[PDB]
C-alpha cells in the first residue's frame, strides 16, 4: 500500500520536473531523462525483504 | 580636564566617547546579555524536565529520619518561671502552632481523610508513585488522643504549675517504613514490656548518671496509650500526592521535676532502619535541656 | 517497592572515592611527566 | 528512508540553480551499499527497552507501520540535516581551491564544457577542464564522507523511541561493528593510491573530515530532547505529531 | 527474479550503455579514456552481488 | 471517503486536521527551519572569513599551467571551406573576441598601464601580495606585434585564403615564475637557436612521423619576433591587485598546408616548472586538428 | 616570495594516503574484535 502512494506522489513529481525544465529551456529530451530518474529516486527499495 | 573630560564641544563627547559609540557599544552589551540570558534558562528547563513531580532522584541524604520537637527552643533549653506569665509565652505559640493542624475542623467529611484503626496496626499502601487513582487518601489524628497535652483543657498545656509536656515527632521521609527491633533475647532493658510489634518505641531518659534521680516521672501520651508511632500512618507519599497529611506525634509530660537545677533529658527513638550520628544531635534522638525556676 | 527497599536509601560512596584517587594520581603523574621531560 | 533526501537535494540544485554536480554516480551506489546494508541489519537484533511490557496494546485500525509521522521525521526533519551537512564540505571544498560561492551560481553551463580550458575561478586564475573536474570529484567524496560522519548520529537516535542511549546502553555490538566499519569504508576509497583511475574518488585533506561534525552533533542533541519532552508529557503535542 | 527483477533492470541498462560507449570510443578515437570501461566493470559487479 | 476526507463539518477537519492542528505544525516548521537557515549561513559566514582575499589557499591544483587557443574549436578540430564564407564565421568570432581585449583603447593613459621594455626581458617585482601600494601596474601588450594575424589588416585573420593563424596563450597563475630551460649540452634539437633567456618558447610539430611532409612552414610571430613568451608579463597579481592585466600571446600562422587532408598538429612549450600529463592533453601543450577543405 | 617558491605549489600525498591507510587498518581491525568477541 504505502509502496503505492509513494509512487503516486513520485510520478506526479516527475512530471512536474517536466514542466520546470521546459519553462527554464532543456531539450525535449533531457526533461524525459529527468523525469526517469526523478522516479527511479522517490520510490523506496528493499521493505518487503 | 575637569571641564574637557565632562563635556567638550568638538569632537561632541560626553565622559571620553561621542554619540554612535554610547549606541553601538550600550546594544552590543544588551544583545549579549540577553543570549547569556537566554542560554542559562534553557540550560535550567532540561534541568526542570528531567527531574519527576512524585520523587526527589536522590534519597540517601535525608536517610535515616531525624526527631523534631515543639517547643521551639533555641540552644535545646526549656527554661521558665511558674510565676512570671511573659516568660512561657514564646514556648506556649510554638505548641499551639504544632497543635492547631490536627483541629477536628479540618479533618471533616469523607476526603481526604479515612478513619483507621483506634489501635496501633500495620503498615497500608494505597499504590504506586503515580497519578492513576488520584490524591491518595492519609489516616486522621486525633488531638484528644493526646491526653494532658493537648491545648484543649489547659491552654498553656502545663508550663503553668511546673509540670511541662514535650510533643516529639518524626520527620516525614518519602516511602521510608519505620521498622522496629524485634522481640529476640538482644533489646534494650526498657523496650521489654509492652512489645507491640506496630509500634516504634521512643524513651526519654538523663544524659548524666546523676541527674536520674533529680527527674521525676516521665508520662507518655500516644496512640493506644503506648509510648510510640503506629505504623499505620506510613508510608509518606510525599506532599504531591498526599496533600492534607497528618504524621502522628507523641506527647511527653516531665512530672515531678526538681525546681531550680539545669536538667539534660535525651530522647531516643528505637529501630532497625534508624540510625544515630555522633555529629548530628537530631538523627533519630534529641537533647532537651529544662529547668522550672520559680 | 515493598517494605523492604533499603536500597532506594543506599550510596556506594566508597567506590566513587577510589575511582576519584585512582584518576587524580593519574592526572598528576601525567603532569610530573610533561613538567619534567628532558630535566628542564 | 532518511538517505533519500541528500542524494535527490544535488541533482535538484545542479538543474536548477545551475551548479556543479554535488554527487555523482559512482559516491550514490557508495552511499547505499556502505551505510545502509550493515547498519540497517544490526538494528534487527536491537534488545527491547526497559518500557515493552509497561505499555499498552496496540490497536491495527489506529496504529500503522508507515503513518504520516515516519515521513516527518525521516524527510522532514533529520533528512534536510543530513543534506546541509554535505553541501558544507562542498562549499568549502571549492572555496579554499579558488572558486567562491557567489560565483558559483550560473557556472554549470560553462563548467561542463569539455572545451573551455581557460574557466576563471574567483581569485582570477584559469582553469583547464580536467583541473576543475579534479576538484569537483575531491567534492564527490567530500559528501560521501560527510554522509557517513552525519549516518553515525542517525543511527545512534535509532536504537530508542522512548528512552534516552544513556539509560538503554551501548551494549549492541554489530551497531558498533558498523560504525567503525563503514568509517573504514570511507577511508580507505578515499585514501588508496588507483581508486582515482577506476572509481573517480580523490584523497581528502585532513582539515575537511570535520565540516560534517556540526550537523552529527545537532541531530543527536534534537533527538534526545524531542524524547524528554515525550517521557514527561504523554497525550501532547510532541507525542500526537512526531511518534512514529 | 534475483538478478534480472525490475529495479536491477535499469542498472543492467547503464551496464550496456557504456560499453556502447566505451566501443564507439577505441573504434575511432586514437588513444582512448577508460572511465567507461571501469563504469561498466562497476556496475555490473552490483547487480551481481 | 470521498467527501468525509476532504472536508466533514463535526470535527471541522481539511485533509485530516482541524484549523488549530494545521496553525500548530506550520508555526513549528517555518521556526524549525529558520534555525537550520540561520545556522547554515553563519557556519558560511565563518568560512567566507577563513580565506584572504589576495590569494586561494591551496595553489597545487593549478600547478603547472595550462596551455589554451583561440579559436574555439570544438573536439581540437578547425575545418573550413576557403570557399563558402558562412565556413569560419564561428571561428573568427571567438579569435576577434579574443584580440578585442589588447585594443590600444584600452590601454589609454599612464594608469594603470606603463611602457615595458620592446624585447624580452626579466622578472619584475610590484612588491608582495598586500592592499599596501594600491593597484599594481602591468605591462602593456600591443596588438600590432603579432604580424599577420591581428584582424586589423584582415579581419578573417588568413582563413579567407587557405592559411590560418592560431594565437596560443598560457594559463594566468597568481605567483608563478616561468622558468626556461637552460643552454646546457641537454636541450631539445630545436630549442639550440635563438636562446633568448628571457622567452619561454613555444614550438609546434606534427603528431605522427608521416605528416610532417605534409605540414609546411610554421611562423610564430610574437614579442621581438621569439617564438615565446616574454619572462616581464610574470608574475601575476591576482585580479583584485592588478585588475586590468594582459597576458601574452604567440600568433602561429601555418603556411604552405596541404589541401583536403586532416592534419595532426601538437604544440608544445618548454620550461622547467612545466609537465606535461598523458591524462590532460592541454597542460602545457595542445593538440589541433586542421583540414582546410576546399 | 622569490622566483624559486615551488613549495607553494607542492603537497605531500605520499603521506597523507600513508597515514589514512593505517587509521583505515586499525579501524576496519577494532571492527572484527568486537564483532567476533566470544565466536558468537
Ligand atoms: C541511462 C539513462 C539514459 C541515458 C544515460 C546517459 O546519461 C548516458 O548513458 C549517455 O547516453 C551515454 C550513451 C552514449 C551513447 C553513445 C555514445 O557513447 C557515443 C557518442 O555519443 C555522443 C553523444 C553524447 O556525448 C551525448 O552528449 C550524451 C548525452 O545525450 C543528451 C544530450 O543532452 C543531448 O541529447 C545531445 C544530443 C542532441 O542534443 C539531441 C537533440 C534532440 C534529439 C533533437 O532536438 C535533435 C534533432 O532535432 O532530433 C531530430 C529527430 C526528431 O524527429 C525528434 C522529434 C522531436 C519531437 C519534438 C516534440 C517536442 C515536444 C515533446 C512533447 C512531449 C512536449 C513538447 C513541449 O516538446 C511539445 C511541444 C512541441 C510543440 C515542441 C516542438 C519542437 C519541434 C522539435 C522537432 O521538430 C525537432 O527539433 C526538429 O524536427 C528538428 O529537426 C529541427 O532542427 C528543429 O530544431 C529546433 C528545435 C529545438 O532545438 C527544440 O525543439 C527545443 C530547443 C525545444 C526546447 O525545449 C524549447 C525551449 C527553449 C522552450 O520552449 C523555451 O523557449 N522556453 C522559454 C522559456 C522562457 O523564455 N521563460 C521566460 C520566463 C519569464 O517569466 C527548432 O527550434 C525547430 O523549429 C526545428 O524544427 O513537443 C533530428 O534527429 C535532428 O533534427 C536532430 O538535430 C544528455 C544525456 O542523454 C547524455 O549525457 C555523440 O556525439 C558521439 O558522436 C557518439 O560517438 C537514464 C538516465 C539516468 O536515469 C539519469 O541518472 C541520468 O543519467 C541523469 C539525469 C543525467 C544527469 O546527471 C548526470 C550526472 C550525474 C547523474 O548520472 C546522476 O545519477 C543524476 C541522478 C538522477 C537521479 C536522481 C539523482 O541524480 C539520483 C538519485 C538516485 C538515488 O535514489 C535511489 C533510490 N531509488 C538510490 C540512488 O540511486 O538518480 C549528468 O552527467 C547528465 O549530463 C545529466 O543529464
Ligand atoms: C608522584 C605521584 C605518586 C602517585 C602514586 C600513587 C600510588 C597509589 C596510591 C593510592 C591510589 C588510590 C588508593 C585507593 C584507596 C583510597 C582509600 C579509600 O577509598 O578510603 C575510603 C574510606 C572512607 O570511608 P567511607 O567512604 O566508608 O566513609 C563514609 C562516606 N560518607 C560520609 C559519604 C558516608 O577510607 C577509610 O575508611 C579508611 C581510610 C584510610 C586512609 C586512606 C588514605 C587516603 C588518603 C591519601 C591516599 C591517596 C593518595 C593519592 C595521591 C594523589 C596525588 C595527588
Ligand atoms: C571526537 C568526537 C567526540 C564526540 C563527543 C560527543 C559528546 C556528546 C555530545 C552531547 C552530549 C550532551 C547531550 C545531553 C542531552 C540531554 C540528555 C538527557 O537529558 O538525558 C537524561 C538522562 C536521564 O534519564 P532518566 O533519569 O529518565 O533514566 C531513568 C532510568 N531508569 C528508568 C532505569 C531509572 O540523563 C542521563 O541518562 C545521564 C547522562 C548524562 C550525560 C551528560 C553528558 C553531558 C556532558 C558534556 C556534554 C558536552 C557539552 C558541550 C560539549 C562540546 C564538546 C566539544
Ligand atoms: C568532535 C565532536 C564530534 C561530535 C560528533 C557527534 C557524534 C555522535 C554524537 C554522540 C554519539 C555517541 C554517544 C555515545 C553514547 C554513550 C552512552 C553511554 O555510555 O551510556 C552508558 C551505558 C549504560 O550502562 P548501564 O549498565 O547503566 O545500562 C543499563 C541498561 N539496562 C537498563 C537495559 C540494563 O553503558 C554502556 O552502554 C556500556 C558501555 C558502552 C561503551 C560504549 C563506547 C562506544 C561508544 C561509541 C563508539 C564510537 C563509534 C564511532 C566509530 C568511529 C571511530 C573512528
Ligand atoms: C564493500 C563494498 C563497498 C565499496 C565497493 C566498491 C566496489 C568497487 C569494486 C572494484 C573496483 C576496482 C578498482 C581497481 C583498483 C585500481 C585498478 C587499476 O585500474 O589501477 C590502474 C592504476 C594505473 O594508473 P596510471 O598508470 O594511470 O597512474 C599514473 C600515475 N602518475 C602518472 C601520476 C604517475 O594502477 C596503479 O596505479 C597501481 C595501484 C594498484 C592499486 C592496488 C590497490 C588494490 C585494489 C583493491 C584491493 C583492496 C581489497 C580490499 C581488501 C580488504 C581486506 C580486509
Ligand atoms: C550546534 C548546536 C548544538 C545544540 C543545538 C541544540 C538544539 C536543540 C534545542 C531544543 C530542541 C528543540 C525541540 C523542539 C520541541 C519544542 C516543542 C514545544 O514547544 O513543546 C512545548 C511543550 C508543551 O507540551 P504540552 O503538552 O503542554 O502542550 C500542549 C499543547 N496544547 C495546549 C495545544 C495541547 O513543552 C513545554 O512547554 C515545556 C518543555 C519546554 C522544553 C524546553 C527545552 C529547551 C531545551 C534546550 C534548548 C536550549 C539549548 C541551549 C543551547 C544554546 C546554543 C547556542
Ligand atoms: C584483517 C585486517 C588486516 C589488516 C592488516 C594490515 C597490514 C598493514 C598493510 C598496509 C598498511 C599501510 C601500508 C602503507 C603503504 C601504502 C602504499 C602507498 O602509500 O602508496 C602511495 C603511492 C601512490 O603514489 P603517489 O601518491 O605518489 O601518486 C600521486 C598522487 N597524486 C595523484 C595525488 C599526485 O603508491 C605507489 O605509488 C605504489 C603503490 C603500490 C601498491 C600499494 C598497495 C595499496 C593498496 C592496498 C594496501 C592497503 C591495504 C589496507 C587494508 C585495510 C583494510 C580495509
Ligand atoms: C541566543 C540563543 C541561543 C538563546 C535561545 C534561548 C532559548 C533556549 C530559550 C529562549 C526562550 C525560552 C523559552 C521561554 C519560555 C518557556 C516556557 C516554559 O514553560 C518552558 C520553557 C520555555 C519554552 C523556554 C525554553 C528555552 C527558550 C526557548
Ligand atoms: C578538557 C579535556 C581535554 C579533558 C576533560 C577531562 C574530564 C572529562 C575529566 C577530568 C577529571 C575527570 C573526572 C575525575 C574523577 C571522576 C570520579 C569517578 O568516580 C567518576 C568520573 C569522574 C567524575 C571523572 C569524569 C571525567 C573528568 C571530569
Ligand atoms: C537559531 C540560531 C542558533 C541561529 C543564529 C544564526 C546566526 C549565526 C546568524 C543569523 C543572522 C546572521 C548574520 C546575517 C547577516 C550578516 C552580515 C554579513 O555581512 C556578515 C555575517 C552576518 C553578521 C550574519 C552572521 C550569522 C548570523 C548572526
Ligand atoms: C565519533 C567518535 C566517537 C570518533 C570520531 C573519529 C574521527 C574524529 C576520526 C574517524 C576517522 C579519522 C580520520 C581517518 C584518516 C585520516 C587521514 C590522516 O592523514 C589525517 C587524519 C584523518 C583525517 C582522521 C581524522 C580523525 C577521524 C575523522
Ligand atoms: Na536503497
Ligand atoms: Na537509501
Amino acid at each position: 500500500h504505502f509502496i503505492h502512494i509513494i509512487t503516486g506522489v513520485a510520478v506526479f513529481l516527475g512530471v512536474s520536473f517536466f514542466i520546470l525544465s521546459l519553462i527554464l529551456g532543456y531539450s525535449w529530451l533531457e526533461a524525459v531523462i529527468f523525469l526517469i530518474g526523478i522516479i527511479v529516486a522517490n520510490v523506496p527499495e528493499g521493505l518487503l525483504a | 580636564g575637569w571641564k574637557k573630560f565632562l563635556w567638550d564641544s568638538e569632537k561632541k563627547e560626553f565622559l571620553g566617547r561621542t554619540g554612535s559609540s554610547w549606541f553601538k557599544i550600550f546594544l552590543f552589551y544588551l544583545i549579549f546579555y540577553g543570549c547569556l540570558a537566554g542560554i542559562f534558562i534553557g540550560t535550567i528547563q532540561v534541568l526542570l524536565l528531567t527531574l519527576s513531580d512524585f520523587e526527589p532522584k536522590y534519597q540517601d541524604r535525608v536517610a535515616p529520619p531525624g526527631l523534631s520537637h515543639a517547643p521551639y527552643a533555641i540552644k535545646t533549653e526549656i527554661s521558665f518561671s511558674i510565676s512570671n506569665p511573659k516568660s512561657y509565652e514564646s514556648f506556649v505559640k510554638s505548641m499551639h502552632k504544632l497543635m492547631d493542624l490536627y483541629n477536628e475542623s479540618s479533618q471533616a467529611g469523607n476526603s481526604p481523610f479515612e478513619d483507621c484503626s483506634d489501635t496501633p496496626a500495620d503498615y497500608i499502601k494505597r499504590g504506586d508513585l503515580d497519578d492513576s487513582q488520584g490524591q491518595k487518601k492519609a489516616c486522621r489524628f486525633s488531638r484528644m488522643w493526646l491526653k494532658n497535652c493537648s491545648g484543649l483543657d489547659d491552654t498553656t498545656y502545663g508550663y503553668a504549675e511546673g509540670k511541662p509536656c514535650v510533643v516529639a515527632k518524626l520527620n516525614r521521609i518519602i516511602g521510608f517504613y519505620p521498622k522496629p527491633l524485634k522481640n529476640t533475647t538482644d533489646l534494650p532493658e526498657e523496650l521489654q514490656a509492652n512489645y507491640n510489634q506496630y509500634v516504634l518505641p521512643l524513651r526519654c531518659a538523663a544524659k548524666r548518671e546523676e541527674d536520674r534521680e533529680k527527674i521525676g516521672s516521665i508520662e507518655y501520651f500516644g496512640l493506644g496509650g503506648y509510648a510510640g508511632f503506629p505504623l499505620q500512618y506510613y508510608p509518606y507519599y510525599g506532599k504531591r500526592l498526599q496533600k492534607k497529611y497528618l504524621q502522628p506525634l507523641l506527647a511527653i509530660q516531665f512530672t515531678n521535676l526538681t525546681q531550680n537545677m539545669e536538667l539534660r533529658i535525651e530522647c531516643k527513638v528505637y529501630g532497625e532502619n534508624i540510625d544515630y550520628s555522633e555529629k548530628d544531635r537530631f538523627r533519630g534522638r534529641f537533647e532537651v535541656k529544662i529547668e522550672v525556676k520559680s | 517497592e515493598g517494605p523492604d527497599n533499603d536500597e532506594r536509601f543506599t550510596y556506594d560512596y566508597y567506590r566513587l572515592r577510589v575511582v576519584g584517587l585512582i584518576v587524580a594520581a593519574v592526572l598528576c603523574v601525567i603532569g610530573i611527566i610533561i613538567l619534567l621531560a628532558g630535566k628542564c | 528512508l532518511t538517505s533519500n533526501i541528500p542524494e535527490i537535494t544535488p541533482f535538484l540544485v545542479f538543474i536548477i540553480g545551475n551548479v556543479p554536480l554535488p554527487l555523482g554516480t559512482v559516491t550514490i551506489l557508495c552511499i547505499d551499499l556502505g551505510t545502509d546494508m550493515v547498519p540497517a541489519i544490526s538494528l534487527a537484533y536491537e534488545q527491547a527497552e526497559s518500557d515493552i511490557m509497561k505499555r499498552q496494546p496496540r490497536n491495527p485500525k489506529t496504529d500503522k507501520l508507515v503513518n504520516e509521522r515516519l515521513i516527518s521525521m525521516a524527510y522532514g526533519q533529520i533528512g534536510m540535516i543530513q543534506a546541509l551537512g554535505g553541501f558544507f564540505s562542498y562549499f568549502v571544498i571549492l572555496a579554499e581551491n579558488g572558486f567562491l560561492p557567489m560565483d558559483l551560481i550560473g557556472k554549470r553551463v560553462r563548467w561542463d564544457d569539455r572545451w573551455i580550458s581557460d574557466v576563471e575561478d574567483s581569485f582570477g586564475q584559469q582553469w583547464t577542464y580536467e583541473q576543475r573536474k579534479i576538484v569537483e570529484f575531491t567534492c564527490h567524496t567530500s559528501f560521501f564522507i560527510s554522509i557517513v560522519v552525519v549516518q553515525w548520529a542517525d543511527l545512534i537516535i535509532c536504537k530508542t523511541r522512548r528512552n534516552s542511549i544513556f539509560q538503554q546502553g551501548m551494549k549492541n555490538k554489530i551497531l558498533i561493528f558498523g560504525l567503525f566499519e563503514e568509517t573504514a569504508l570511507a577511508a580507505f576509497l578515499s585514501y588508496c593510491p588507483g581508486t582515482d583511475v577506476a572509481l573517480r574518488m580523490y584523497p581528502l585533506k585532513p582539515s575537511w573530515w570535520f565540516c560534517a561534525f556540526p550537523y552529527s552533533l545537532i541531530i543527536f542533541l534534537y533527538d534526545e530532547m524531542r524524547r524528554f519532552i515525550i517521557r514527561r508529557s504523554p497525550g501532547g503535542w510532541v507525542e500526537q505529531e512526531t511518534y512514529y | 527474479r534475483q538478478l534480472f527483477g525490475g529495479f536491477s533492470i535499469l542498472l543492467w541498462i547503464g551496464a550496456i550503455l557504456c560499453f556502447l560507449a566505451y566501443g564507439i570510443q577505441a573504434a575511432t578515437e586514437d588513444e582512448p579514456a577508460n572511465d567507461n570501461l571501469y563504469l561498466g566493470v562497476v556496475l555490473s559487479t552490483v547487480v551481481i552481488v
